[PDB]
């Protein structure tokens, strides 16, 4: 698995991870929109 | 060199093109 | 005593309001003054009183339908501490409503509420009128059936809101409104009724041949269905349908608790003496699904539980056998777990009509409400409207910024969708 | 503040890589938000301002309004990362008459306007990564007749990524530079 | 109880502003005195919306008057229906800003923002529950454009929580009024976009087309125009005034004909119209207002409705009507030609009713129009701006009031990403 | 009874529930719903 995520990671890009400490948000927004497949997979499989 | 609404994807990148413009 | 405390919410609350205490007190003899018409009759009548006061809520956030009734022919029936009015209305917004400036008002509101709780001796039950597309009827309705759920146990909770019709609506936020409003009466309501503003419209233009209704003639006639059902609390007769009755007898499930409407008798002052109308052919103009107050056809689905209420002069006999000619037609179709699907209720006192109303003086009113699987077919439509709106997150930031979040769309939508599933299961049939 | 603590050379005001990188700074934030974000090219933790308005969400290095902060040194470099979008900073600095002068760089204006009290600057920037060299003393040398003393301000309100903020005496590059303040470590 | 602040800035707001009050003191019977004459209870019970009582039981209007010419309100004042105002509400200047921007909003009209925002800050402070701030001004001009928009920018972060109905007249296609309308105009809608809350669009142009292939006036003077414009203003606010079956007050309708925060330029248009060589033959019902209403030739807006979707339209109708009239016209508007409204929001038409007519008319509608087809007056501007941009010319007045050249670039970059989503919202289909 | 009757019929009911996912429900109901709007917009009247 580490193999496969370091041969993935070697074409991705240095991808700019989350903040660790995400001091302020002043919206509060959260949570962002899923897309629409995933999001009516996840609440197909929430309502069964 | 190289999931979001119209709107916000008009808001979030319009300040580049008030930069670019002038 | 037994007793039900009503509230009415919003701009179609409490015209539904005026319309409904209008009819209430002429079935009582109620004059619009308050007073019903040798030494005890002078102190009876001005240092004692024999005014009956209603314990009814007018509560709305826009003064100009709130003062209107205190300006208009009713304004010596109410309380002025009463009626509640407010400084802005909700405003389509059910972020308004609930959260930003229903949250002033609710806790003003719940304080006539302890006082008309302490004026009766006994309480059975909670009227709730509003209009689930609107942002005071959606948003202080849900804010205040939230309370009303706390301070308050074994008190049942009777909804009758005003669904939006499918094709007109009056709104354009209209299905986000409605969608939010309909996560609160799953929750929160004990019996919600469904009412379609369209629907009423085809049963004035069609069987009361008024060709130009306003909303003065609709809630005239939905009076006549909110009346009928409370009608054996305050009258006497052969079979007695309460408000506990109720419950016990059209809820299989406590989350199935949407019920339709119908009033048979919708027959105008020149029709009515060539219109034979007994028992037997008013019923099957109960079920006609022209005569009923959703825009639904009942024959998509299939009824769970019918409770048939009947006012005038109907002897037992003929109510038995307009139950055995539904249940034989192949059209009307029940579920097949309910063999004794119908409670019949008899009210001696015929049902009295509105000077200069539109509906004549019959004999015999069925007042027909029901469970029905068909409820889904109205939310199924409702939700198709809300899909599209949401998809492009229009009339959003109205109610985001208006304390309301994001997830909060989310998360009704979830409840409606397990509510479509949740009648494709109840419905579900066992054969051989 | 930090006038009794003064060190020779160089004087870091503001380092993000740390346990606690707003230590000493205070926040603000309108329609926006504060983040510590590891950038892509450097691939190291850097702290992020992000704001719909430029004059609504700010950072100001003195958290009381009332206090005030002190350093001698005429330059004060700031290592920003060009984000293609508004950029905004403001220094206030006690003259020699005992005056407070605010000079404020700004990405939305293009010519510079000098009022008694408020100086503003245009700031034009490259692609990338970048370090931008305010010179105390020539630019109040150059708006006002006065001298530099000290400066008593410097806030941040912009849409930007910032690290390694921090004041100097003279021009130092990269082959004088000290060991931690590179950002690029050739 | 609710209640809006009239604010009227230069030549077109107050000539304009001028007639609206003219038809609301006629509405509610306040004479020219300004005592209450009226023959209705009803007209009395929502004054406060508008007037301030004073002594003698007369009402003066709470309106602000501003320009920075002396000129116009010397019309305004000495003119009919002109001692109602209150004169320390006239608030105005001596220099002149002169259909320049930079003076009426930077140098010249600065110096009387502290004035007038102190006189609105009076009326605002002491009425009890506040709606917003109407404010009736040009875009074409400098003197009501420049220090029309300040005010509408100052306004917003003094009071945040209230709306912004701006009534605010656009250069004409066919013509010019002043050689720097496409200055103004692109740099007073930049300045509206994130400060008014919604927007009336009006020109001189359609109402002329109105005023003769309608009303058949071949010589329609100014006050003519005015008047119409006057009628379309009282029909906004005509629920909160007065009673009825659905009442729908200001954010009622910006709640509904708002979809996205900036697209919030509306298209106006009063619907019984007729000449007297057709009045006795009009049958007046809702089937003959709302034709009226949705023709291209009935909107006070140059452009065509026809070219792009009603994202959202309202219509406030007045008059003892039934509902359902109401209910199936506008629905029958929908699905006869569902190919000029947009398809992702179902039931685009929101409809509201009032028991009161206006005086002289037994039925009336005032119709509100969120059209994506406005796109092309924006279009026509912008258009305009870069011929006269891109070689200097009348541009050395306005960077000669400290104004940098950035602010030019600012304007129409936020009028071109103004008509960009217009386009994408069009184009846009779900499913 | 229980596991005999009601848990083996309960299983029945929620397995094919939960065969059917939502989207044909909402699909079916919409198609349903606008033939009866269709029926009651073109012809004058329905009846039972
Ligand atoms: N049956 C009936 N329905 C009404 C009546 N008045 C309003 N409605 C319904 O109300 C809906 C419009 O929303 P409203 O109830 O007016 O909203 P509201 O109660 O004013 O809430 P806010 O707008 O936030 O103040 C319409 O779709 C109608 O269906 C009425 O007199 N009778
Ligand atoms: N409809 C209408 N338009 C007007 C009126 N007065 C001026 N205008 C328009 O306003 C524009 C000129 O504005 P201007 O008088 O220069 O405004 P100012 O700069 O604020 O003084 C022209 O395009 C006119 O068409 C009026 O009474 N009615
Ligand atoms: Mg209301």
């Amino acid at each position: 698995a580490a193999a496969a995520g370091a041969a993935a990671v070697a074409a991705e890009l240095p991808f700019v991870e989350q903040v660790e400490e995400v001091i302020a948000e002043a919206p509060v927004r959260g949570p962002p929109a899923p897309p629409p497949a995933v999001a009516a997979a996840q609440r197909a499989s929430r309502l069964r | 060199r190289r999931n979001r609404t119209i709107a916000e994807t008009m808001r979030v990148a319009a300040d580049t093109r008030k930069l670019g413009k002038f | 005593m037994r007793e039900v405390i009503s509230i009415h919410i919003g701009q179609a609350g409490i015209q539904v309001g005026n319309a409904c205490w209008e009819l209430y007190c002429l079935e009582h003899g109620i004059q619009p003054d308050g007073q019903m018409p040798d030494a005890f009759n002078t102190f009876f009548s001005e240092t004692g009183a024999g005014k009956h006061v209603p314990r009814c809520i007018f509560l709305d956030l826009e003064p100009t339908v709130v003062d209107e009734v205190r300006t208009g022919t009713y304004r010596q029936l109410f309380h002025p501490e009463q009626l509640i009015s407010g400084k802005e209305d909700a405003a389509n917004n059910f972020a308004r409503g609930h959260y930003t400036i229903g949250k002033e008002i609710v806790d003003l509101a719940l304080d006539r509420i302890r006082k008309l709780a302490d004026n009766c001796t006994g309480l059975q039950g909670f009227l709730v009128f509003n209009a689930v597309g609107g942002g005071t009827g959606s948003g202080l309705g849900s804010l205040l059936l939230e309370r009303l759920s706390v301070d308050y146990g074994k008190k049942s909770k009777l909804g009758f809101t005003v669904y939006p019709s499918p094709q007109v609506s009056t709104a354009v936020v209209e299905p986000y409104n409605s969608v939010l409003s309909t996560h609160s009466l799953l929750e929160h309501t004990d019996v919600a009724v469904m009412l379609d503003n369209e629907a009423i419209y085809d049963i004035c233009r069609r069987s009361l041949d008024i060709e130009r209704p306003t909303y003065t003639n609709l809630n005239r006639l939905i009076a006549q269905v909110i009346s009928s059902l409370t009608a054996s609390l305050r009258f006497d007769g052969a079979l007695n349908v309460d408000i506990t009755e109720f419950q016990t007898n059209l809820v299989p499930y406590p989350r199935i608790h949407f019920m339709l409407s119908s009033y048979a008798p919708i027959i105008s002052a020149e029709k009515a003496y060539h219109e034979q109308l007994s028992v037997a052919e008013i019923t099957n103009a109960a079920f006609e699904p022209a005569s009923m107050m959703v825009k639904c056809d009942p024959r998509h689905g299939k009824y769970m539980a019918c409770c048939l209420m009947y006012r005038g002069d109907v002897v037992p006999k003929d109510v038995n056998a307009s139950v055995a000619t539904i249940k034989t037609k192949r059209t009307i179709q029940f579920v097949d777990w309910c063999p004794t699907g119908f409670k019949c209720g008899i009210n001696y006192q015929p049902p009295t009509v509105v000077p200069g109303g539109d509906l004549a003086k019959v004999q015999r009113a069925v007042c027909m409400i029901s469970n029905s699987t068909a409820i889904g077919e109205i939310f199924s439509r409702l939700d198709h409207k809300f899909d599209l709106m949401y998809a492009k997150r229009a009339f959003v930031h109205w109610y985001v910024g208006e304390g309301m979040e994001e997830g909060e769309f989310s998360e009704a939508r979830e409840d409606l969708a397990a509510l479509e599933k949740d009648f494709e299961e109840v419905g579900a049939e066992s054969a051989e | 503040m930090f006038k009794n603590a003064f060190q020779s050379g160089f004087l870091s005001v503001l380092y993000s890589i740390g346990s606690k990188p707003l230590e000493i700074w205070d926040k603000q934030v309108s329609n926006g938000h504060i983040k510590r974000i590891t950038d892509a090219d450097i691939q190291s933790s850097v702290l992020e301002i992000m704001g719909q308005n430029v004059s609504t969400t700010y950072i100001t290095c003195p958290a009381d309004p009332n206090k005030t902060l002190g350093i001698k040194l005429p330059f004060l470099v700031l290592i920003i990362k060009n984000l293609n979008k508004y950029f905004s900073f403001e220094v206030q600095v006690l003259d020699d008459k005992n005056v407070r002068r605010r000079f404020r760089a700004s990405n939305y204006q293009s010519t510079t306007r000098v009022k008694p009290f408020i100086c503003t600057m245009p700031m034009r920037l490259d692609s990338g990564w970048n370090q931008i060299q305010f010179n105390l003393s020539d630019f109040t040398r150059r708006a006002y007749g006065t001298n530099y003393i000290e400066t008593l301000r410097v806030q941040v309100h912009a849409n930007c990524r910032i690290r390694r903020i921090y004041f100097s005496d003279r021009l130092y590059s990269e082959e004088e530079l000290p060991a931690e303040f590179k950002l690029f470590l050739p | 109880m609710r209640e809006i602040v009239h604010i009227q800035g230069g030549q077109c707001g107050n000539q304009i502003g001028a007639k609206f009050w003219e038809v609301v003191s006629d509405e509610h019977g306040i004479d020219p005195t300004g005592t209450y004459h009226g023959d209705s209870d009803l007209q009395l019970e929502r004054i406060n919306v508008y007037f301030n009582e004073a002594t003698g039981g007369r009402y003066v209007p709470r309106a602000i008057l501003m320009d920075l010419e002396p000129g116009t309100m010397d019309s305004v004042r000495s003119g009919p229906y002109g001692q109602i105002f209150r004169p320390d509400n006239f608030v105005f200047g001596q220099t002149g800003a002169g259909n320049n921007w930079a003076k009426g909003h930077y140098t010249e009209g600065a110096e009387l923002i502290d004035s007038v925002l102190d006189v609105v800050r009076k009326e605002a402070e002491s009425c009890d529950c506040l709606q917003g701030f109407q404010v009736c001004h040009s875009l074409g001009g400098g003197t009501g454009s420049g220090m029309g928009t300040l005010l509408i920018s100052k306004i917003r972060e003094e009071y945040p929580d209230r709306m912004m109905l701006t009534f605010s007249v656009v250069p004409s296609p066919k013509v010019s009024d002043t050689v720097v309308e496409p200055y103004n105009a692109t740099l007073s809608v930049h300045q509206l976009v994130e400060n008014a809350d919604e927007c009336m669009v009006l020109d001189n142009e359609a109402l002329y087309d109105i005023c003769f292939r309608t009303l058949k006036l071949t010589t329609p003077t100014f006050g003519d125009l005015n008047h119409l414009i006057s009628a379309v203003m009282s029909g906004i606010t005509c629920c909160l005034r007065f009673p009825g079956q659905l009442n729908a007050d200001l954010r009622k309708l910006a709640v509904n004909l708002i979809p996205f925060p900036r697209l919030h330029f509306f298209m106006v248009g009063f619907t019984p119209l007729t000449s007297r060589g057709s009045q006795q033959y009009r049958a007046l019902t809702v089937p003959e207002l709302t034709q009226q209403m949705w023709d291209a030739k009935n909107m006070m807006c140059a452009a065509d409705p026809r070219h792009g979707r009603y994202l959202t339209a309202s219509a406030l109708f007045r008059g003892r009507m039934s509902t359902k009239e109401v209910d199936e016209q506008m629905l029958n508007v929908q699905n006869k030609n569902s190919s000029y409204f947009v398809e992702w929001i179902p039931n685009n038409v929101k409809s509201s009713v009032c028991d009161i007519p206006p005086k002289g008319l037994k039925m009336s509608a005032t119709f509100i129009g969120n059209s994506t087809a406005i796109q092309e007056m924006f279009k026509r501007v912008s258009e305009q701006f870069t011929a006269m941009f891109r070689r200097k010319a009348f541009l050395h007045w306005y960077t000669g009031e400290g104004m940098d050249e950035m602010e030019f670039t600012e304007a129409e970059s936020n009028m071109n990403d103004l008509v960009s989503e217009y386009q994408q919202y069009q184009d846009a289909s779900a499913e | 009874w229980s596991t005999q009757v009601f848990d083996t019929i309960q299983g029945r009911l929620q397995a094919a529930v939960d065969a059917r996912d939502p989207a044909a429900i909402e699909s079916r109901l919409k198609t349903q719903y606008d033939q009866y709007l269709h029926t009651t917009n073109t012809k004058v009247a329905v009846f039972r």
